[PDB]
């Protein structure tokens, strides 16, 4: 259930991603390296959670 | 506000509300400031008889907004 | 209108009056262009104001 | 055969800040508040700048982000580095705010708050009321409730302070 507010999050961060490459088209590349930052950060918690889920399921 | 819809365009809401603040100016002041906002321009097309006939493409005073 | 050129009289100096030009163009013309500053690198300058 | 454009005889240009640009921390706002193609301050250090817009109040401190809002009749105040507040009132216009620390406020109309007089606005405010009543039509209706609304907005103003 954890990953529920991990996935979401992904998308929040690539949400507003979207609006900012709107408002500034030629601030992209700094922008889209920022978003694959917090998606990196988030999947750790996520990693965190399936690593417990592996520990309860294969023992 | 509600002038938008009836087609009031911005212009004249500008000149409506530059006229009522100069209304609002001191006895004093106004002397100067309402020599901003009175109307003294006209539309005029050269006929043949020679008559400037005025035209009513848009009005002139705030009234006949 | 496909624009609305103003022609008028600049005045320098005491003694010097040039000729001068304002255009104003279409609505859809202008919004073409700034969206185009907008996006593209081109107008360079315009790019913060038409944003 | 190439005309000039009015623009090329007007130096004070506007300057732009650069996307990939270091920051900087200013300490003044260069204010340039016009009237009717005439300004009252030219390029003037001041500390702040209070606008009331459309959606609402803003408050223009150096740095601010670059933006355009779309005034209202309304009480405009400017606070130096100092501590002298200076307060105007407009009747409309736009204000243009550039990150680089710059403000432009063009209005049809800025006079002092102190040029104004409440028994004037009361009276006038009165007779628009009578006037409401009678109004020919819808038109007359809705710019009635513009001049009250305005009228309203600077017996406000005074009455503030």
């Amino acid at each position: 259930i954890a990953l529920a507010g991990v996935g979401l999050g992904i998308g929040t961060i690539f949400g507003n991603l979207l609006v900012a490459c709107a408002r500034q088209p030629n601030l992209t590349k700094m922008l889209f390296n920022y978003a694959i930052l917090g998606f990196a950060l988030t999947e750790a918690i996520g990693l965190f959670a399936l690593m417990l889920a592996f520990l309860m399921l294969f023992s | 506000s509600s002038w938008r819809d009836h087609g009031i365009s911005y212009l004249k809401y500008l000149n409506v509300c530059t006229e009522t603040l100069h209304s609002t100016v001191k006895e004093s002041r106004r002397a100067k400031y309402e020599r901003w906002s009175k109307p003294c321009y006209t539309a005029q097309r050269p006929d043949g008889a020679g008559g400037q006939e005025t035209i009513d493409k848009v009005p002139i005073h705030t009234k006949d907004y | 209108a496909d624009r609305y050129q103003v022609i008028f009289n600049r005045f320098v100096s005491a003694g010097v009056q040039r000729n001068a030009v304002y255009n104003i163009p279409s609505y859809e013309k202008w919004k073409e262009d700034l969206a185009d500053a907008a996006s593209s690198d081109n107008q360079k300058n315009r790019y913060l104001f038409a944003n | 055969h190439d005309l000039p454009e009015g623009f090329e005889f007007m130096e004070h240009k506007v300057v732009n800040k650069d996307i990939h640009a270091p920051h900087e921390n200013l300490e003044t706002l260069r204010l340039t508040l016009t009237r009717q193609d005439e300004f009252l301050l030219r390029e003037e250090p001041v500390k702040c700048v209070t606008v009331t817009g459309t959606n609402g109040e803003y408050g223009i401190y150096p740095g601010h982000a670059y933006k355009i809002v779309q005034l209202n009749p309304s009480p405009l105040t400017v606070e130096y580095t100092d501590g002298t507040t200076k307060k105007y009132f407009v009747s409309g216009g736009f204000a243009h705010i550039n990150n680089e620390g710059s403000c432009d406020v063009n209005t049809v109309e800025c006079t002092l708050l102190d040029d104004l007089d409440l028994a004037i606005a009361e009276k006038e405010l009165a007779a628009q009321q009578a006037a409401l009543g009678s109004a020919k039509d819808d038109k007359a209706k809705s710019v009635v409730e513009i001049r009250i609304s305005v009228i309203e907005a600077v017996i406000a103003a005074l009455k503030h302070h």
